């Protein structure tokens, strides 16, 4: 209808037309007749009459005269309503300055003045006098000029002298204040000589005065001249229940406000003293103030209950606003609540729903079948047939709800699956019947839960719960491809139980014709659930092009599986039934189901596997007893070995033998090591059984104890329960996280006495309130990452890119911990999949990998793919479907305006509250060394010359398995090029003092090496060998302070041996303290040591890791390559000067003296390499190498955090944040754009902007990317309206204001707001024919 | 609980809290984040507008329900008018250009 | 009268629930004998003994 | 409360996470029957009509 | 019925473009006043149209040809 | 430079104690401490009793 919003300042003319009338007397009703007053704040003349089509007076009350304007009262007869909608106004006797204006951090009025606030403030309470135009009398204008000051400049000058005080002096100077000509003259004076900040704060000044010329507003609309008044309604007097009323604050503020401007009025006419109106003036500024903002300059005005009054600023901003608590989320018509039961005999996409919820939500409905059917006549007569719930009206009911779905929601909505649609069934009580497989989805318990139900209205609702939201086509999670609708805890051990085999069970060895025959022995009592026999089994294989071919065989399996086969679907293979069946295997066989057959195959097999699961736990009657809990026979023994050990151990400290230090350690050691006994004696003697027999001898078997076989299928419980249980307690802690030394000896099956379970309190509280903490940290995470990113949208099909990230297997140093295809399943190739061979191409481009291409990959085991990613995408105000991926919960390349960035979102925050030397190979491959520069030592044996070698053990195969880091100068066993056998140490190195070594051999002379003036006498006493130990700059001499020891290699000739290969020299240069051993004129073989040179996690971790914080000590990163070089020393830090090998060197680096420097001066680094060591930034990695780093950076470094806790998310999600985070481009060279130099510019922006204008005959600006956080990206947003809603609204209405901004709503925050289609799913298609047409 | 239809807020033309007041389900951010997921524009557009504080909306989704007609006519809520006229009895001059 | 879950008590580790189950059905075997010896009319002495 | 004969065992998932699978005649004795005792309220006022 | 919705979506292509055009059929069905291209079994407009999408009968182009030739036949 | 020690303290912190900020300093008191929340900057960083009874008194 308007398709922009328009934000400005307001004239007094603007104010005035607004307005209806002047609200001149304080008064609100009468006291005894209620009646609005006359003049007052609730005015009927002014804001309308008080009842539908009615005069005040009574004279024309009725409909066929509207529009007439009684003359006895003035009222119009029309609707009351109107009163909800018209303004009114108040003429301030004397200007009052506009808070949100003056107490704004930047001070509009003072910016634009460019005086300090403290001057303003001062003559606006009428303390000091301004001079405004004061001529050429030697006045200065803006000049104080205090009272005195004032008096005694007044004399001596007949002119006028322009001075003047209060908010008056403040219009004067604005409404004088020329804008055009002073921005010519801070052009001139940016013109002329530039100094580090005169030319900022210039180009701010003259930028800011031409946004505000630009805007269309004045100056002086800055200073209140009309007050607009809010329509009555919505600031309601009403009455309540007896005589008494209720009110809104603004009624208090508004007659506070006209009841002093009418004094200062009436004031004004008397002649009073100055001091008088000066005071009068100064409360009414107040008063004014209070009214717009209160709390804000000053103290906040009370009422009479003793609580600050509510302003006009504090009923838009808050939790508690207009933004907030009202247009972003409102109660809703035809919802209701309930609590939650089972219903198993459901289908996974109908639910049950109460018949009387069901009467009260579908009312409408009803009456409207009713009606058509002839069943009532008028709505009234079906009004009253559902009030007395005839028997036609609950056939009318089940009509109604035949294929009517309805939305159930639980209240903490963590991710999409918490809203879904069903079907409803309609059944007798009073709770809501909600499927099994789906409570993980809601992640919902039946111990109390309640959960919400809203009925779709429209064709368009109904089709998309049916299309989108239906229960049968969410399966699988969108965080990552795994299904969720696996089944969990009772059908697990069901079919655990079914298909589990004994040794000698009844109907053992017998050969079956197939299930039936199974089905038919097992029900009629002649055989057991779990007997071995032989059955014929008939499977169908797609060996073709979807054909289902057919093969019988006879299996040799029990009579459970056989059984259980009769459920499962043609394309599967018999191996899936063909074992124990725990909780992994049912996910294992679901998610092959799916990807082999499809969807409905899928859910048809999951109700299935629900009801054989839920049949067969029932028949097994599985049930605990206190003789399940089987504690070890050996644990007294074991418990009376620490002791004895313990104690030997305190009783060894009491002489004197230990540290206390030490022995709490040891302690310690001892309990955990007599913990780890007793539960591995528990855990042997509850995990087998002893059964007897084919022929009669002793067999063992796996145990059917009940707890055993709970915790082994994954229905419930875990070793560490089952430790709890029948072991022991284990190591409680304290509350100053400490581990107290003597452990809870007893189990729960034994008692606890009550000091343990004082511990037990102790560590249950500290559970508790974490849980609490951690809920509540979860939550604000995920507001931020939705914030940040909630505006990207697929709206491409695709950008024509080719490039991409390089995805690799990770391995943390010895094993690999996530395989390539966990990484590229799903993702579009950027190039060709070349064969290792290097034969032709394997994947050709452009094809998304589904299962079939990572198999194929698998087989032919390529360790490398180039993928298409997010973070490098061509396409402008969005992202394209080849860049994404596939949907990852419908299986398909990803559709056409799906919204990525609230699922990216929800994704990362959604499992928020759970998370909280030497080198040996170990497999036998060939050792392959990369970046290291190799030479042979004088042992013969080969040593590492270069700092990043990397280890890799490339199997025949020709794939990695082991990746490691060597540090410099290592011997090697063995090098590149010759196979090697397993348990090889190939790689040794000291961890200790500084491996500083040298590189050639040959006689060592002192060179440049003076006593007294850079070592000291310090002789091995021990040894009688004298060592020149190397003092530091500060303690020696001046004399050869500047030199440094330099140790030459020389000859027996008397020649200079120079480094081989090069003709560099061969020096040295020694750092302080360094301890020289050798003496002068000793030959040294090749490397040796010339001196001993001596010496978060959980939430917060990807908290801070998404804000781009810098961390305590960055890693120092090579600015630029070239030869490293030093300058003036102890400066407050090392100075380190880098010099190219051609170009200028202009970096130079106050590097602090007390990093530990792993580059020697002589040692050219190229760019990004390490000088320092350390933590590593993310802003240096992304300027020092490429935007694919630094998301590289990112996305395997918050992937850590989530992989201890076995969290599993996509990449793509991650990935979408990231591409949010680096999306500002800073200027560098304008170029022959129209760029400044030093400007922060949109990097969507700056890339088409030259991409067009290279195309023409113009040259393109360069740029560097920057990288923000998602607290500092969110508010670079180029809408007023989502950006009040979650920052500040008084800065972003204030600064909004002033520049005259207008937004075009094009977010999904905007149109929620304003009320309209959101532009991301089914409403993007209204969105693209509005701009067509719109553009036409 | 459950509610059809009921009594409305006085201020702002909201369906009233609690049960005892036969009021409706708050439906959060959360939730229209949920929806956002999901591309349903039209479920979020009835639950934003004609569903909670569309005053003539709401009217005309009752009329066309019992008349065996389900389309909506959203319009404008009322929070929104509200908010406009709150910003613009400060100093500001927020408007809608066409 | 009621059938609960096993499955809920491995990982809640409140064991008190199935000692306390026992110790039901023993107190409810003593009362029914109890009842048993009541409805057969039996003397005091026996009654008394038990 | 009361003393109930109690059996653990699955039972066809209708005590599935933590539901309760109850016997009918636990409602035929009335053992979890309660008395609920609430009061309304009619206030006469007088009015300006 | 119509447990799942995946035909359709394979004959139409998009799952949203799915939607609308099914709500159009459907409008046109049930307010308009026409006649199913397939037998009905009690089945709710939206049913209908959405099954008429899975068996080819129904699509984009299909709709604007017809209201094309029906708006020729009423000039 | 009172102020600019406590500012510097506060950035090398990130956050400050009233008694902190009251020392290195009841309307002026109140001005003062909404300022410093300013950076959590030049402005601020450059940055009587404002009682319009107190004005009155003098
Ligand atoms: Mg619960
Ligand atoms: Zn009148
Ligand atoms: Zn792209």
């Amino acid at each position: 209808e308007f398709d922009a919003i328009k934000i400005a300042l307001a004239s007094p003319d603007m104010i005035r037309s607004w307005s209806f009338g002047e609200v001149k007397k304080p008064e609100t009703i009468n006291y005894r007749t209620f009646k609005p007053e006359r003049d007052g704040l609730f005015c009927a003349r002014i804001f309308g009459p008080v009842k539908d089509y009615e005069c005040l007076c009574g004279k024309y009350k009725r409909l066929k005269h509207r529009g007439v304007i009684c003359e006895k009262c003035g009222v119009e007869v029309t609707q009351t309503k109107v009163r909800r909608e018209r303004m009114g106004h108040i003429e301030l006797a004397s200007p009052t300055a506009h808070i949100w204006f003056l107490k704004s951090l930047p001070s509009r009025i003072g910016l634009l003045l460019d005086m300090p606030l403290r001057d303003i403030e001062r003559v606006l309470y009428f303390e000091s006098y301004v001079v405004i135009e004061g001529g050429m009398t030697n006045l200065e204008r803006q000049q104080i000029l205090t009272e005195e000051q004032y008096l005694d400049a007044l004399e001596e000058f007949g002119d006028e002298f322009d001075a003047k005080m209060g908010a008056e002096a403040i219009q004067a100077l604005l409404k004088s204040m020329d804008l055009e000509q002073e921005c010519e003259q801070l052009r001139e004076e940016l013109n002329e000589t530039n100094s580090e900040t005169k030319r900022k704060k210039l180009t701010k000044r003259i930028k800011l005065l031409e946004a505000f010329v630009q805007s269309g507003n004045k100056p002086e609309w800055m200073i209140l001249t009309v007050l607009p008044v809010l329509p009555p309604d919505l600031r309601p007097l009403v009455p309540l229940d007896g005589g008494r009323f209720a009110t809104s604050d603004l009624n208090d503020l508004y007659r506070r406000v006209i009841n002093r401007n009418n004094r200062l009025k009436r004031l004004l006419d008397l002649a009073a003293p100055d001091i008088i109106v000066r005071n009068e003036k100064r409360m009414l500024q107040e008063a004014v103030d209070a009214l717009l903002d209160n709390g804000r300059r000053g103290r906040a005005i009370t009422g009479s209950n003793k609580r600050p009054l509510k302003s006009l600023a504090d009923m838009i901003k808050g939790k508690q606003g207009r933004f907030r608590q009202n247009l972003l989320g409102k109660r809703v018509d035809y919802s209701g609540r309930s609590v939650i039961t089972v219903g198993p005999y459901l289908r996974l996409h109908q639910c049950g729903l109460p018949k009387k919820m069901a009467l009260e939500l579908f009312k409408p409905f009803i009456y409207g079948k009713l009606e058509l059917r002839g069943l009532a006549t008028t709505i009234k007569a079906a009004k009253k047939m559902v009030e007395r719930e005839e028997a036609v009206v609950w056939d009318i009911l089940d009509e109604v709800i035949r294929e009517h779905p309805v939305l159930l929601n639980r209240a903490p909505t963590l991710h999409r699956l918490g809203i879904q649609a069903f079907e409803p069934v309609l059944i007798e009580g009073k709770a809501i019947q909600l499927h099994p497989l789906v409570c993980a989805a809601y992640n919902a318990d039946f111990d109390g839960d309640q959960m919400a139900v809203h009925v779709p209205l429209t064709l368009e609702a109904q089709l998309e719960a049916r299309a989108l939201m239906m229960s049968t086509n969410n399966i699988l999670s969108p965080a990552n491809g795994e299904p969720i609708i696996v089944p969990s805890q009772d059908v697990v051990l069901g079919l655990y139980y079914m298909t589990r085999d004994c040794v000698n069970a009844k109907g053992e060895g017998m050969v079956l014709t197939g299930p039936k025959e199974a089905e038919r022995l097992y029900r009629s009592g002649l055989a057991s659930l779990h007997a071995r026999v032989k059955v014929r089994i008939t499977e169908y294989e797609k060996d073709a092009n979807g054909e289902l071919v057919a093969k019988t065989s006879l299996k040799d399996t029990t009579v459970g599986r056989a059984i259980l086969w009769m459920i499962v679907p043609k394309g599967l293979p018999y191996s899936i039934v063909n074992q124990a069946l725990g909780k992994k295997a049912i996910s294992k066989m679901l998610n092959t189901c799916y990807r082999i057959l499809g969807l409905k195959p899928t859910v048809i097999f999951a109700d299935q596997i629900m009801y054989t699961g839920f049949a067969y736990a029932a028949r097994s009657g599985a049930s605990v007893g206190i003789d399940d809990m089987v504690i070890p026979e050996k644990k007294h023994e074991i418990i009376s070995e620490a002791e004895a050990e313990v104690a030997e151990i305190q009783e060894q400290f009491q002489s004197g033998l230990v540290t206390a230090g030490e022995r709490y350690n040891k302690v310690i050691d001892i309990w955990a090591a007599a913990n780890d006994r007793v539960s591995k004696a528990m855990m042997d003697n509850l995990q087998t059984e002893t059964v007897i027999n084919r022929d009669g001898q002793e067999e063992k078997q796996v145990s059917f104890n009940s707890i055993y076989m709970m915790a082994d299928s994954g229905a419930r419980g875990s070793a560490a329960q089952i430790r709890q249980l029948a072991g022991m307690r284990g190591l409680m802690a304290k509350p100053d996280g400490s581990i107290i030394e003597t452990p809870i000896t007893a189990n729960f099956r034994e008692g606890l006495n009550v000091l343990q379970y004082f511990i037990s309190t102790h560590g249950a509280r500290k559970g508790l309130a974490d849980t609490a903490l951690k809920t509540a940290n979860s939550g604000y995470l995920t507001r931020r990452l939705v914030d940040v990113a909630q505006d990207l949208v697929v709206t491409e099909d695709d950008c024509g890119t080719h490039e991409g990230i390089m995805m690799t297997p990770v391995i943390e140093g010895g094993d690999v911990k996530e395989p390539l295809r966990d990484r590229v399943l799903g993702r579009v190739t950027a190039e060709d999949v070349l064969k290792p061979g290097t034969a032709d191409i394997l994947v050709p481009r452009n094809t998304l990998l589904h299962e079939q291409w990572c198999d194929l990959l698998e087989e032919n085991s390529v360790d490398a793919v180039k993928v298409r990613s997010v973070v490098s995408c061509d396409t402008d105000f969005g992202v394209c479907a080849h860049c994404y991926g596939r949907d990852l919960a419908r299986g398909h390349i990803i559709n056409k305006g799906e919204a990525i960035g609230v699922i990216a979102a929800q994704s990362i925050g959604e499992p928020g509250t759970q998370l909280t030397s030497s080198i040996q190979v170990k497999n036998k491959g060939s050792i392959k060394l990369s970046n290291v520069k190799s030479v042979v030592n004088s042992s013969g044996k080969l040593v590492i010359t270069s700092r990043n070698t990397e280890l890799k053990l490339i199997d025949e195969f020709g794939r990695t398995k082991e990746s490691y880091k060597v540090p410099y100068g290592a011997v090697l066993a063995k090098g590149d090029g010759e196979q090697v056998a397993g348990g090889e140490t190939v790689a040794n190195w000291d961890p200790h003092t500084m491996p500083v070594i040298t590189e050639v051999s040959g006689f060592v002379r002192f060179t440049d090496m003076i006593d007294g003036q850079t070592i000291t006498r310090q002789t091995d006493e021990l040894t009688g060998l004298s060592s020149l130990v190397v003092l530091d700059s500060a303690e020696r001499t001046a004399g050869g302070k500047d030199l440094r020891p330099a140790l030459k290699i020389v000859d027996a000739q008397g020649n200079d041996v120079l480094i081989p290969g090069t003709d560099m020299p061969a020096q040295y240069f020694l750092p302080g303290k360094a301890i020289v051993q050798l003496e002068d004129g000793v030959q040294i073989s090749s490397g040796d040591t010339l001196a001993r040179i001596p010496q978060t996690g959980g939430l917060p971790r990807v908290a801070d890791l998404f804000e781009a914080r810098r961390p305590k000590e960055p890693a120092i990163l090579a600015e630029i390559s070239g030869i490293v070089s030093f300058g003036k020393e102890t400066k407050g830090k090392r100075r380190l000067v880098i010099t190219p090998v051609d170009g200028s060197d202009p970096y130079e680096e106050m590097i602090p003296k007390w990093r530990q420097l792993n580059v020697f001066e002589g040692e050219r680094v190229e760019r990004g390499d390490v000088i320092s060591d350390g933590p590593e930034a993310p802003h240096d990695i992304l300027r020092l190498r490429g935007v694919h780093a630094v998301t590289r950076y990112i996305v395997n470094e918050v992937q850590d955090v989530y992989r201890l806790q076995g969290v599993k998310i996509n990449d793509k999600h991650i990935e979408v944040i990231v591409r949010q985070m680096l999306r500002k481009a800073t200027i560098v060279n304008a170029g022959s754009s129209d760029f400044l130099e030093g400007e922060q510019v949109e990097y969507s922006r700056v890339k088409i902007a030259n991409r067009e204008l290279e195309a023409n005959g113009k040259v393109g600006a360069t740029y560097s990317r920057d990288l923000l956080g998602i607290t500092k990206a969110s508010l670079a947003t180029e809408s007023f309206i989502s950006a009040a809603s979650f920052q500040e609204t008084t800065r972003v209405l204030t600064e909004a204001a002033v520049a005259g901004k207008r937004d075009e709503l094009r977010g999904l925050k905007e149109n929620v707001i304003v009320g309209r289609l959101i532009p991301a799913g089914t409403g993007y298609a209204y969105h693209q024919d509005r701009m067509r047409r719109r553009a036409a | 609980h459950a509610r059809s239809t009921g009594s409305y807020s006085l201020v702002t033309q909201q369906p009233l809290g609690g049960k005892a007041q036969f009021g409706g389900q708050r439906f959060g951010e959360m939730e229209v984040w949920a929806l956002e997921a999901y591309g349903a524009a039209y479920t979020l557009q009835e639950m934003l507008t004609v569903k909670s504080d569309d005053v003539n909306g709401r009217t005309k989704m009752y009329k066309n329900i019992v008349d065996g007609n389900h389309q909506m006519e959203p319009g404008m809520p009322e929070s929104f008018n509200v908010l406009l006229k709150e910003i613009r009895s400060l100093g500001i001059n927020i408007e809608l250009e066409d | 009268d009621i059938v609960l879950n096993p499955l809920g008590v491995p990982s809640r580790m409140n064991i008190g629930q199935i000692l306390e189950t026992h110790l039901g059905m023993a107190a409810k075997g003593i009362g029914d004998k109890i009842n048993a010896m009541l409805k057969q009319q039996q003397e005091v002495a026996k009654l008394r003994e038990f | 409360g009361q003393n109930m004969r109690v059996a653990f065992m699955p039972w066809n998932g209708y005590n599935f996470e933590d539901s309760i699978l109850v016997s009918e005649r636990v409602v035929q004795e009335d053992r979890f029957t309660t008395i609920h005792i609430q009061e309304l309220a009619c206030v006469s006022r007088d009015t300006k009509l | 019925a119509r447990v799942t919705v995946q035909d359709a979506v394979e004959k139409i292509g998009n799952r949203f473009d799915l939607v609308l055009v099914a709500a159009r059929r459907a409008r046109q069905m049930q307010v308009g006043g026409k006649d199913p291209l397939v037998p009905e079994e009690n089945d709710k407009t939206t049913v209908i149209a959405l099954r008429e999408i899975e068996e080819g009968l129904i699509n984009n182009q299909i709709l604007d040809v017809r209201e094309r030739q029906e708006q020729q036949e009423q000039e | 430079s009172q102020l600019k020690l406590l500012v510097t303290r506060g950035k090398e912190q990130g956050y400050l104690t009233y008694a902190e900020v009251n020392d290195h300093l009841d309307a002026d008191d109140l001005m003062l401490a909404e300022n410093t929340a300013d950076e959590d900057a030049a402005e601020a960083a450059a940055q009587r009793t404002t009682d319009p009874v107190r004005m009155y008194m003098r």
